[PDB]
């Protein structure tokens, strides 16, 4: 699950993820791209991999509106990532790996945009990701 | 990484015992099946994932023989294997699936050589399989 | 959770890691020291690590009796190994990896003394150990 | 791995920029909270493990040095980075904890920047840390 610490700094923050969807979800993508650029074969239909891309921006807010939606649900996340998981392990055979590379970019997207960012913050956002990770990887267990 | 002379022996003594291509077939195999999303970038096999495929079997004949590449040379294995690397980053495949395909392969090795392939068999293999793994990790930009 | 298929396949794998419970424990324990040493640092009592010591292989039998008990409790795997997470977790500081370190340790253990060993049967012992791994590193969550 | 010539550029700038020991320090508090495990073998520090503590202080020292000594020759760090990786191994810490400190680090370079620290930049950092990860964990036996 999620400790109780951690459960509430969650809460709060999916308020602000819902509110800058577009934004922040674009800048996302575009680290995993250029970290990882292995990553762009998923994205056969893109043209360009910039945060200024509009295939970009379009699928960043769709990750970042289901992050904060997934915020709400964090009692029964199973249930909720369901569909997502399938979408994810049995359509699209993601690569477990990839759900952490790109946690690790979504970090770095929080820390640059948000007013604060303390270590107690990081660690309940790490271990929210960490639960996200392994619910889209459950296709695959 | 790098291996001791009894670790280097021992490994050169596997190759000149072993089916080289037979036991790389069945690992590709074993990996397709354990892990799922390893499939993905293998359009070419039309979806026969067996060892007696003749798409794996074909396949199965190059990466036994940059294996032996490497075995070869243990001291040149990431220079000779800088294309290699780029090769497997361009086709989209993720770094950590090197150490599965060297996961696989030892589980073949213990499914052959059963009893005798204690603890020290055991780290000599995984220790090839690690300096194997980055050096095709390496190269990737 | 676990498929259908992997879960059938290690219900009656526990009666065979129960029976040789010992002997396995002891084989994986050595295997998992052999290959990372660093490990050996968790275990700050034991005076030898071989599969020969009396202190690995009275180790080893809890290990793999707690895995033999966890293969009748697939259905709320979370309150079952709720205290070994807490040992783990919260008293002896277990880094995450070495769960994953140590499983696929055990999956050599198991494809050296088991009659057959198939891709199938392998898939899901991996998934399980997947899901024990996820279980022990609750208390960082 | 190894870093462009606009890379180690950029690279070279952030290290003339920052404060050394303050931003190494703050990214070791990071880790300690964010990955708790972390903390196991650091007894010297008695419970310590905030950034302004005189123990993480003297430490923060050791580990800027070191990562100094990588930035002066990113040719030769694997090689002048041997004694330090066994060092490590000896105390048994697990090789993937040097891709989490790079991490962490990444956060206290985004927290420093904000949005100068783009896709591209921290690309630059990712490809440093990556092979400061690498030069830790190649001499571990
Ligand atoms: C943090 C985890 C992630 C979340 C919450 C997430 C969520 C989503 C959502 C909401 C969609 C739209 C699904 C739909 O059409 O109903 C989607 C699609 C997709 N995701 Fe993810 N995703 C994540 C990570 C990944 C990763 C790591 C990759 C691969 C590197 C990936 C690749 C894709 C692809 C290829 C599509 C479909 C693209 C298209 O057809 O437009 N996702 N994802
Ligand atoms: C021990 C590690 C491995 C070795 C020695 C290895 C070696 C090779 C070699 C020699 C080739 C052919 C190069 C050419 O076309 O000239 C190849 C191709 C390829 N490898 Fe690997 N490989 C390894 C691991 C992997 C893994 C785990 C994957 C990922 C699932 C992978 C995916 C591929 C793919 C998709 C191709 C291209 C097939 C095509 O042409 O469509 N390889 N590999
Ligand atoms: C497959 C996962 C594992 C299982 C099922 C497991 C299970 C157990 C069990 C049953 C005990 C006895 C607990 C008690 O006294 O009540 C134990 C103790 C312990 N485990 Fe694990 N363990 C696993 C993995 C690990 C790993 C990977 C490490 C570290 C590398 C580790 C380190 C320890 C230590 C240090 C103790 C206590 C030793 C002693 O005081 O004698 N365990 N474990
Ligand atoms: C970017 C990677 C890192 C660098 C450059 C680095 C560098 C150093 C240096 C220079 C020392 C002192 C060596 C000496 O005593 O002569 C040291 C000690 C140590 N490092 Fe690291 N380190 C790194 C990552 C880590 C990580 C992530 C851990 C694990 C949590 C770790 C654990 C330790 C420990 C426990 C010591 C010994 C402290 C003692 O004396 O008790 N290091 N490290």
């Amino acid at each position: 699950v999620l400790s109780s610490q951690n459960k509430k700094a969650i809460e709060e923050l999916g308020n602000l993820i819902k509110a800058n969807a577009e934004a922040w979800g674009a800048d996302a993508l575009a680290r995993l791209f250029e970290l990882h650029p292995q990553t762009k074969t998923y994205f056969s239909k893109f043209s360009g991999f910039e945060a200024c891309n509009e295939q970009v921006k379009k699928h960043g807010k769709r990750v970042m509106n289901a992050l904060a939606d997934a915020t709400h649900h964090l009692d029964n996340l199973h249930l909720h990532l369901e569909d997502l998981a399938r979408k994810h392990g049995e359509n699209l055979l993601v690569d477990p790996h990839n759900f952490h590379l790109f946690a690790d970019c979504i970090v770095v997207t929080l820390a640059v945009n948000l007013q604060a960012f303390t270590p107690v913050t990081h660690c309940a956002v790490d271990k929210f990701l960490e639960l996200v990770a392994y619910e889209l990887s459950s296709c695959y267990r | 990484v790098k291996l001791s002379e009894d670790q280097e022996h021992y490994i050169k003594g596997v190759w000149k015992d072993v089916d080289h291509k037979q036991i790389t077939a069945k690992a590709l195999e074993r990996v397709f099946v354990v892990y799922p999303w390893t499939t993905r970038l293998f359009s070419k096999l039309q979806g026969l994932f067996s060892a007696n495929d003749i798409g794996v079997q074909q396949h199965a004949d190059k990466v036994q023989r940059a294996l032996g590449e490497a075995i070869d040379d243990l001291k040149k294995v990431e220079i000779n294997f800088q294309n290699l690397s780029g090769k497997h980053q361009e086709i989209g495949v993720d770094t950590q699936n090197f150490k599965l395909l060297g996961q696989t392969f030892m589980v073949e090795l213990a499914l052959h050589y059963k009893k005798t392939f204690r603890p020290k068999e055991h780290a000599a293999a995984y220790k090839f399989f690690r300096l194997v793994a980055e050096a095709l990790s390496s190269n990737y930009h």
